[PDB]
Formats: C-alpha cells, sequence, structure tokens
RNA sequence: GCCGGGCGCGGUGGCGCGCGCCUGUAGUCCCAGCUACUCGGGAGGCUGAGGCAGGAGGAUCGCUUGAGCCCAGGAGUUCUGGGCUGCAGUGCGCUAUGCCGAUCGGGUGUCCGCACUAAGUUCGGCAUCAAUAUGGUGACCUCCCGGGAGCGGGGGACCACCAGGUUGCCUAAGGAGGGGUGAACCGGCCCAGGUCGGAAACGGAGCAGGUCAAAACUCCCGUGCUGAUCAGUAGUGGGAUCGCGCCUGUGAAUAGCCACUGCACUCCAGCCUGUGCAACAUAGCGAGACCCCGUCUCU
C-alpha cells in the first residue's frame, strides 16, 4: 500500500530472511509470495507483479551467485536492485538552461494538484539557484488564481494573468513578454484544469504548445488513482516526446506504489514526486530513496540527513563552538531553521526516550506550528550575557525578578520561561555525564 | 457579551498602573480568579471561569495570579440579571468583599 | 856561657813565648873579640850566642823568621 | 835616652856599635803577658832604648840584629 | 596700630590683575593673602594684622561682585549672585569699620574704614539702583576723602584725588535719575 | 564528518526533552 | 883578691836562704846545711879588680805632692762664670707695602622654611541664600462626561522643579552658571522588537537603543573662608669668623729683622767624698846604680 503501509509489509517481508536458520528455495517461495502480495495492494500491475516476480526468483534461485555476500544480503540485494527497477532504473534530471531561456509547460487534470504543484515547481527553481515566474494561462477558474497568486507572495515569484481581459493563447504569449525582458529563466506555464484525459487536457494543450517551444512538458498527475497512471502516461507520451510526470499526493490513499509503477513502466520520464502539502515537500523523483523506503531497508532517516548539503561543509563552524562550549542558545534557532526547511524523519524522536504518546507526529506536528515553539522571543528579550552565563539558570535563581521581566518582555508566562531554563540544563548535565 | 474580571482588578497589592480598579480599602489580598467566580456563581450570577487567559499588566506567569472571570450582567432582551448588579464595578465590589469570606481562607 | 847556634835560637822562641802574657824581650847585638855576640834576656834569664860567617846563613832566615812571628801585638 | 820611632833609634843605635865594635852590646826582652818588646843597646856608660807593643815591629828588629850579626863577623 | 586702606587697595589691585581687570586673580591674591595671615595670626586687637585679614574679606567679596557683573552682561542669573557678594563685602567693610572704632587705632585709620565702607556701601546701593540712597553714600565717600586730602601734601593726597575723579562717573549716573 | 555532525545532531535531540 | 845590684814580700831569735820585678860590661855547673851564732864547698878565667865618694848625659827608679789638667761618684744658699736662658728698662737703624682705597673705619651681602617684595612652584580643606510675577513640566490626589476594550472629553486640590525675568530686616561668599551619571525595579521624552487590549484601526504600559532647561545625584569654573609640602628662586634688614662681594671713610701708616743694659732663678764648676792623675809640660824629694873618674884595698 501506501509509502507506510507497503513499506511495512515489504520491510516484513525482507525481515524474516535475515533470521534465517538455513536459506531455501521454500523460503524463497514464501518470501517472494510475502512480496508478491505486498505491491498488489499498492496497486501494482499484476502483469507487472509477475514479470518482476520471476526475475527476482530467477536472480535468486538459478544464478546463485554471492561472491563475498552472504546467501541473505545476496538475496536482500536481488529483492532491492528489482524495485528500483520496477520504479523506473534510474533518476530523471530536469535539464537546466544556459543563457535565458526554458520554456516548460503544466497539464493536469482537475483533482490532481498541478495548481499546487506549480507553485512547488517554483520553489523547486530557487533552490536550484534560477529565477521563475508564473504564467497563469489557466483563465476560467479564478480559485486557481486565488491560491496560486498566495502561494506566489509568501515566496518571491512574479505571477501574471490578471483580471479576465483576454483568452488563454494570448495571456500567455503576453505573459512570455513581460517576462522575457525580465530574465525569462525558466517560465512555468499551466494549461486550465479540464475534466478528462479524453479530448480536453491534450485536445486543448496543444493549441497552447503552437505558441511557445515548449522545452519540457510536464503531466500532474495523481498517485491516488493508482494504476490508471498508466492509461493516461501512454496517452501523453505518444502525443507529447517531451512529456516527463510528476506524481502527486503519496500521502493519503494506498495506490500510490502502483501509480509509480505504472508511470514509470511506459518510460515517460518522471520528473517529481509531491510527498505531502508545504511548499517544499516536492521532491526530484528521488525513487532512488522512495523505492529503498519501500523495500527496506528503512532506515531512510539517516539518508535524507547525511545526503543533505549543509551537513559536510556546514556540520563545521557550528561544530566548533558545539564542543567549546558556548551554550546552546546560539545552536536552538540554526537547528530549528538549518533543519527548519525539514525533511521528515521517523527518528526526529528517536534521540527523546519516551514512549507515551502519539507516536503519529512520526510525523510533523511540531513542524505544522506555524513557527518553532516559543523560544525564539524569550531569547531574543534576554539579554546577550544572560545567555553568555557559564549557567543561564544560575542567573535566574540569584535573581528571582529576572524570570517574570523576561517573561512579560517575551510574552510567554513564567511557567513557559521556566520549562527553557531548566531545559538547558538538562541538555548540560546530560551532556557532562 | 459577558464582561471581564481579572483578579489584577481587585488586588490591593497591584498599583493603579499595574490594573487595579477598586479602592485599597475595599480591594483583597490576592483574590484568584477562581475565588472569583466561586463567589459570584453563589449569588446568583451566571459566570465561566476562563482558566489559562493571562492579563495582559501580569508581568508573573504563575497560577494563582493567572485566569479570568466572565459574568453576565444583561440579558439578551436588555434587563439586567440581578437589579443589585448594574455596572462592572458593582461586581467587582461584590466579590472583593466576599472573598476574605470564603473558608478557604478564613482556614 | 855561649849556646849553640840551634839552641839559642830555641831559647829565645822560648823566651818570647813566656813574655806574651806580660814581660819584655831584650835583645842586644855586638862585634865579638870576625863573629858578633848576640844576647836575648827577659830580665831574668839570660841567653848568648856567636854568629860566624860559616854560620850566618843558616841563622839569618831562623833568626829572621823568629823575630818576624813572635813580634805581633803592634798596630 | 828612649826613642819613639825605629827609624832614629836604628842609626843613633848603628853608629854607636860602630864607633866601638867591642864593648857595645845589645840586648833583647820579650814578656808575652804582658804583650811588648824592648831593644837596648849600652856601651856600659851610654844607653840607647826602644819600647814597643806593635807586631809590625819584630821583623823591623829581628832584621836589626840579622845586621848586627853581620858587622861582627865580616 | 595703623592701617592705610586706600593705598593698599590701590596696590593690591593694581599687582594682581585688575591692570587689566582680572578680578579672577586678584579675588584669588586676596584669598591667598587671607591664608598667609591667619597662618601667622593662628580680644579687640594685639597686632594690625587683623585689620589686613578684615579688608581682604571685604576685597574678596567685592571683586567677586566684580567678576560677576562682567559675567551677568549675559547671565542674569548671576546678577543675584553679585548683589549678595556685594551685601557680604559691605558686611565685612562695616565689620571693618566696627574694629577700627577700638581706641588702639589712629584716626587717620578711622577715616579710610568709613570711607571704604562708604565706597561698597554706595556701590550696592548703585546696583540695587537705589539713586538717592546710592548718591548719598557717594558723596559721604567723597566727602570724607577730601577731607583726607587736604591734611596731606598734594603729593599723598593724589591718590585720594584719582579715586574722587574715580567715583565721580558714578555720582553723575545717580544724579540724572533723581532730576 | 557524517559521525559527530550526525552523533551531535542525535546527541542533542535526546538530551532537550521539548 | 875578683868574677852583679837594687826594691818589695816571707819561714824566722837570725841570715844566708826563698819568691817576684827591673836593670848593669857580665855568667856556668855539681853537691849540701854551718849552727845558737850568724856562715857552705869544689871547677873556669885573670892583675886586674872589689867597696865607696863625685859627675855630664840620665840611659834611672821610687815616693810624694805640686803645676797642668782634673779622675770616680753624688745633695746641693749664692758671691764667680757657664747650659736653656729668666726678669726689667729703652728703643735705634734699616727695609717692604701703603688714598691702584693698607693698620685703623663705617654700612651691608654671602646658607638661611626670621622680616618685606617679584614671579610664586605646586597641593589641600571647608562652604556657596531667599522673597516673588508669570509661563514650562513631571508626579500625585479628588471629581464630573462619554464608552463593549485599549481609551477619549472636561472641573479642581497638591506636591517637584525648571524659565527669562523682580527683589530681600538676607551673606565672609551667594554667579537666575557649565559638564557628567540618570543605572539591575524608582526622571522625563522618542521608543524598533516583544507584550497586553483590539475584528481591524490603533492605543496602553514599556525593554533594547537614542535623546533632555525641567527626579535625584555628582563633578567644574566662578567665589569666599581656612592651610599651605617646598621654595636647587630674585631684589631689601638679621646671624660664627669678617673670609669671599659691593659702596664709601676719617686718615697716612704699617709690617719685619733686632740692639743695648743691669741682675739672676733651675742646673753646673769654685761644693762634698774617696783610688785625682799618669807622666801628656814638667815639680819637690829620696835613692838604686852603670859609664868616666876620685879614694881605700889585694895572693
Amino acid at each position: 500500500m501506501v509509502l507506510a503501509d507497503l513499506g511495512r509489509k515489504i520491510t516484513s517481508a525482507l525481515r524474516s530472511l535475515s533470521n534465517a536458520t538455513i536459506i531455501n528455495e521454500e523460503v524463497l517461495n514464501a518470501m517472494l509470495k510475502e512480496v508478491c502480495t505486498a505491491l498488489l495492494e499498492a496497486d501494482v500491475n499484476i502483469k507487472l507483479v509477475k514479470q518482476l516476480r520471476e526475475n527476482v526468483k530467477s536472480a535468486i534461485d538459478l544464478e546463485e551467485m554471492a561472491s563475498g555476500l552472504n546467501k541473505r544480503k545476496m538475496i536482500q540485494h536481488a529483492v532491492f536492485k528489482e524495485l528500483v527497477k520496477l520504479v523506473d532504473p534510474g533518476v530523471k534530471a530536469w535539464t537546466p538552461t544556459k543563457g535565458k531561456q526554458n520554456v516548460i509547460m503544466f497539464v493536469g487534470l482537475q483533482g490532481s494538484g498541478k495548481t499546487t504543484t506549480c507553485s512547488k515547481l517554483a520553489y523547486y527553481y530557487q533552490r536550484k539557484g534560477w529565477k521563475t515566474c508564473l504564467i497563469c494561462a489557466d483563465t476560467f477558474r479564478a480559485g486557481a488564481f486565488d491560491q496560486l497568486k498566495q502561494n506566489a507572495t509568501k515566496a518571491r515569484i512574479p505571477f501574471y494573468g490578471s483580471y479576465t481581459e483576454m483568452d488563454p493563447v494570448i495571456i500567455a504569449s503576453e505573459g512570455v513578454e513581460k517576462f522575457k525582458n525580465e530574465n525569462f529563466e525558466i517560465i512555468i506555464v499551466d494549461t486550465s484544469g479540464r475534466h478528462k484525459q479524453e479530448d480536453s487536457l491534450f485536445e486543448e494543450m496543444l493549441q497552447v504548445a503552437n505558441a511557445i517551444q515548449p522545452d519540457n512538458i510536464v503531466y500532474v498527475m495523481d498517485a491516488s488513482i493508482g494504476q490508471a497512471c498508466e492509461a493516461q502516461a501512454k496517452a501523453f507520451k505518444d502525443k507529447v516526446d517531451v512529456a516527463s510526470v510528476i506524481v502527486t499526493k503519496l500521502d493519503g490513499h494506498a495506490k500510490g506504489g502502483g501509480a509509480l509503477s505504472a508511470v514509470a513502466a511506459t518510460k515517460s520520464p518522471i520528473i517529481f514526486i509531491g510527498t505531502g502539502e508545504h511548499i517544499d515537500d516536492f521532491e526530484p523523483f528521488k525513487t532512488q530513496p522512495f523505492i529503498s523506503k519501500l523495500l527496506g531497508m528503512g532506515d531512510i532517516e539517516g539518508l535524507i540527513d547525511k545526503v543533505n548539503e549543509l551537513k559536510l561543509d556546514d556540520n563545521e563552524a557550528l561544530i566548533e563552538k558545539l564542543k567549546h562550549g558556548q551554550f546552546t542558545l546560539r545552536d536552538m534557532y540554526e537547528q530549528f531553521q538549518n533543519i527548519m526547511k525539514m525533511g521528515p524523519f521517523s527518528q526526529i524522536l528517536g534521540m527523546i526516550p519516551g514512549f507515551g504518546t502519539d507516536f503519529m507526529s512520526k510525523g510533523n506536528e511540531q513542524e505544522s506550528m506555524a513557527r518553532l515553539k516559543k523560544l525564539m522571543t524569550i531569547m531574543d528579550s534576554m539579554n546577550d550575557q544572560e545567555l553568555d552565563s557559564t549557567d543561564g539558570a544560575k542567573v535566574f535563581s540569584k535573581q528571582p525578578g529576572r524570570i517574570q521581566r523576561v517573561a512579560r518582555g517575551s510574552g510567554v508566562s513564567t511557567r513557559d520561561v521556566q520549562e527553557l531554563l531548566t531545559q538547558y540544563t538538562k541538555f548540560a548535565q546530560m551532556v557532562k555525564k | 457579551r459577558f464582561i471581564c474580571i481579572y483578579p489584577a482588578y481587585l488586588n490591593n497589592k497591584k498599583t493603579i498602573a499595574e490594573g487595579r480598579r477598586i479602592p485599597i480599602s475595599k480591594a483583597v489580598e490576592n483574590p484568584t480568579a477562581t475565588e472569583i467566580q466561586d463567589v459570584c456563581s453563589a449569588v446568583g450570577l451566571n459566570v465561566f471561569l476562563e482558566k489559562n487567559k493571562m492579563y495582559s499588566r501580569e508581568w508573573n506567569r504563575d497560577v494563582q495570579y493567572r485566569g479570568r472571570v466572565r459574568v453576565q450582567l444583561k440579558q439578551e432582551d436588555g434587563s439586567l440579571c440581578l437589579v443589585q448588579f448594574p455596572s462592572r464595578k458593582s461586581v467587582m465590589l461584590y466579590a472583593a468583599e466576599m472573598i476574605p469570606k470564603l473558608k478557604t481562607r478564613t482556614q | 856561657v855561649l849556646l849553640e847556634s840551634e839552641q839559642f835560637l830555641t831559647e829565645l822562641t822560648r823566651l818570647f813565648q813566656k813574655c806574651r802574657l806580660s814581660g819584655s824581650v831584650f835583645i842586644t847585638l855586638k862585634k865579638y873579640d870576625n863573629k858578633c855576640l848576640l844576647r836575648a834576656t827577659d830580665g831574668k834569664k839570660k841567653i848568648s850566642t856567636v854568629v860566624s860567617s860559616k854560620e850566618v846563613n843558616k841563622f839569618q832566615m831562623a833568626y829572621s823568621n823568629l823575630l818576624r812571628a813572635n813580634m805581633d801585638g803592634l798596630k | 835616652a828612649q826613642y819613639q820611632t825605629w827609624e832614629e833609634f836604628s842609626r843613633a843605635a848603628e853608629k854607636l856599635y860602630l864607633a866601638d865594635p867591642m864593648k857595645a852590646r845589645v840586648v833583647l826582652k820579650y814578656r808575652h803577658s804582658d804583650g811588648s818588646l824592648c831593644i837596648k843597646v849600652t856601651d856600659d856608660l851610654v844607653c840607647l832604648v826602644y819600647r814597643t807593643d806593635q807586631a809590625q815591629d819584630v821583623k823591623k828588629i829581628e832584621k836589626f840584629h840579622s845586621q848586627l850579626m853581620r858587622l861582627m863577623v865580616a | 596700630l595703623s592701617l592705610e586702606i586706600l593705598q593698599i587697595i590701590k596696590e593690591s589691585q593694581q599687582q594682581h590683575g585688575l591692570r587689566h581687570g582680572d578680578f579672577q586673580r586678584y579675588r584669588g591674591y586676596c584669598s591667598r593673602r587671607q591664608r598667609r595671615l591667619r597662618k601667622t595670626l593662628n580680644d579687640l586687637l594685639t597686632d594690625n594684622r587683623y585689620l589686613l585679614l578684615v579688608l581682604m574679606d571685604a576685597e574678596r567679596a567685592w571683586s567677586y561682585a566684580m567678576q560677576l557683573k562682567q559675567e551677568a552682561n549675559t547671565e542674569p542669573r548671576k546678577r543675584f549672585h553679585l548683589l549678595s557678594r556685594l551685601r557680604k563685602a559691605v558686611k565685612h567693610a562695616e565689620e571693618l569699620e566696627r574694629l577700627c572704632e577700638s581706641n588702639r587705632v589712629d584716626a587717620k585709620t578711622k577715616l579710610e574704614a568709613q570711607a571704604y565702607t562708604a565706597y561698597l556701601s554706595g556701590m550696592l546701593r548703585f546696583e540695587h539702583q537705589e539713586w538717592k540712597a546710592a548718591i548719598e553714600a557717594f558723596n559721604k565717600c567723597k566727602t570724607i576723602y577730601e577731607k583726607l586730602a587736604s591734611a596731606f601734601t598734594e603729593e599723598q593726597a593724589v591718590l585720594y584725588n584719582q579715586r574722587v575723579e574715580e567715583i565721580s562717573p558714578n555720582i553723575r549716573y545717580c544724579a540724572y535719575n533723581i532730576g | 564528518l557524517g559521525f559527530p555532525i550526525n552523533f551531535l545532531t542525535l546527541y542533542v535531540t535526546v538530551q532537550h526533552k521539548k
């Protein structure tokens, strides 16, 4: 099923093998029957499963070549490497442009999150390091305008569609000119929200295409639909050779895995998936990662961490002031922001041992609160040396009306100010001892 | 539409600017929103306790020092709920007088 | 009474020796009558002798030595 | 008479002997214990006398003798 | 006992500032001199230094008030202090005219003291702009100084005469206000 | 790098109870 | 022969005899007592010698004292002189340097925290007033009015200071003066952020920061009173010699060498004592005795 359910079923199937007193055809056939049943609940097309099973079974029986690997590991390696095929061998880069010109055309059935994925592909190209503008060529739908402009004013991206004066083809052409003297480094332009794929999405699309020589045409397709993804992909591949696909809402309904399998079969290059809602939840088809999460591995908690950028270089200059002893008040914010960019992991609450409530925020209910808890503002409302004291808490013992004035100055109560104070000493003693 | 009664209003240990609304002569030691509600509800007044609200002019964050109390004066039609309670001042005072009698204080 | 030349010289040497402490020696010479008489005395004891050409030689040197060595007290 | 220098007394004596080489006689007296000599030449009527306590004289005398002893024997 | 007031002040004044009008320096000179005097000195009287000392007290105040008027030229708050110093200057001058009436001090010195006291008295009233009272004091001063001047030769009287020449402008000003 | 950076990150989250 | 003599001492009844010394032209050997007194014997040579007198040289000695000179040791009045010279009187003559300021003369200066004065070096202590007209503010107190909040509108009371001014039975001094701090919870103002209240708008308190004649506090000049470390400082009086400094003075010298004269302390000789004296010039006196000779004497 979804990331978590196929993950567990697949993970469970993988696990039995590790505890193996001897590995035999029988055990093979049952572990392979559990990962057969697992993909089918994720809606991976059953001809697709069949083929992939006898691929693994043959790899795992006839050619039993474990050179310096245990039988188990070389079984795991099989069941791993075949799933990365099942979801498209490798990663399909989006090509950046040199000079000043990349024209990208969004298409999408109403229901998929094309509208949200436009602004999420805007977010990417400011992460990749270019300027991107939004031509909002979908015309009738004025809730589409509403959200998409709101998404654009939160980040920093020019959006052009205005009030309904002109037809689509002409408000594209005038949108491109409006941002071609303003750097046309990438344009992201969406055709409107149509009912079905049957001569509604594409029958329009290539009217819009004919005005602007499209450098990649991306189709935002809803994972929810599962293995109807393929019948979509087929159609778009054929009509448009420069199609890519972006597979959205991986959370939610359990057809995610078979949404992935099905598009990846066509050979229509999957270019993105959506991992959920926030602006940064738009991952660059990390299908190597995703498929690892599926088989498990899992894991995937070191994976996002180590792989990320501020982790080899920028685990140094924070990391010395840590190791000398310059407190943490200057590490709170950094770690709450440098990570604020958020990448969800289970291990987020692995360090703090505490089986009690959720359980379900495994998960980001901390992120969901607009900022990252009320800590910054009592930090600002301390004096710099009130922090830099070798025990700032000692200062709020000795003088008692510091804990009142700093509570009022930040806007907390004294109770929540008292929580931070003892938390600081809690990190301290722990590390000492 | 109920009205607001913060303990600061009835605190004889607070100055004017600190939120006192009644003469020190009638004010009280350290009234707790709870006690305020307990004496108001026991006179026939319609009232509910907003346990976690905090008075803006209250630097402290402790419990004995926070909470808010809400009492209904008039009725949707307009008639006062209790003739003896026109204004808010009326309630504040009535409270300031009855709390130093609560068993929990005479103890 | 005359003494043999040699003997004379011995007695004389003796006179001088006896008169050192406190006394005086007298010696007198005169032509004997060729010879010459020689006499010496300390006051009481008296010695004499005759010296001739036959004997002047052995005698003079001897007599000469006697006078020289025995008259010492002078300045 | 007595004389104060051997010089005078010498010729005085020699001359006297000369004027009578037969009566004249010469005596000598030495007293060791008193440390003095004493020569006298007489004629038994004339008398010459020399007294000394100077050693420088013993030779002058031993000579005189040796001289008178020569005349007496030529 | 003897004390020649006008001659003392005129020679102290000219040597330590008032040649150029520097009342600060001269007042300081009066203060330090008063230090020396009291130090050496430390029943009516014995010596004539007591008389010199009190005069220095009257001189200090007087010079100050004069420094002040150059300053209150722009700082009217000082003019209040000016008048205080001047009223003090007279207090010490009266106290001086009090000491010189002891009968072991000659009458020439009696004259100087009452002429000095008149001078300052003239000055205070002249600053209060009390034109009749001030002119009384200025004439009293003029009268006594003229009395001193006659009893001496013209040479000795030169100093006295230049002082009455000195206060004659002051006398003139008072007049044109009581016209 | 991966060790400390990852281990400090880990040690911090556990120690800080909120 | 006739072939020494003298002086002194000694056994001794007595002397030969004994000893020492000096000397004359002069000696040798052997043996021994006669004997109560008083004197040995023998050899060698020979008519020349022995004894004594006298005498020149004095070869010749002694004694003694004297000259001359004073020996040895030592209290000591002074006639006489001396050693050191004491004491007294008198002052010559000569010489040098002297109003380019000498003895004599006055005044003052020099190191000065003892007087005066210059410029004071340089450091301190203690102080620095009120009455008023009006405007300014900040706080507080007591009310009225509107309102669901924040809050807004209006009447007073009082306290604090500030303001350019006006004045005082007020002062030794009283400048309507200057700067700083104004911080962690006690000035005011402007207050990001946060915070409280508010649908919102905005407001309330108010931190960080900034700002101020107007909360307080403090420092500074100005000012008086009260003290001055220490004055390698300058000019005027004082203090040990006046030496070095300055100005002048009556006045005309001063310094040095010594001379003559009388008397003499203390010590000394002339004093006292005893071996004062050898013979340096020489004394008295006595005398031994050779050389020559007188006299007597002889186998």
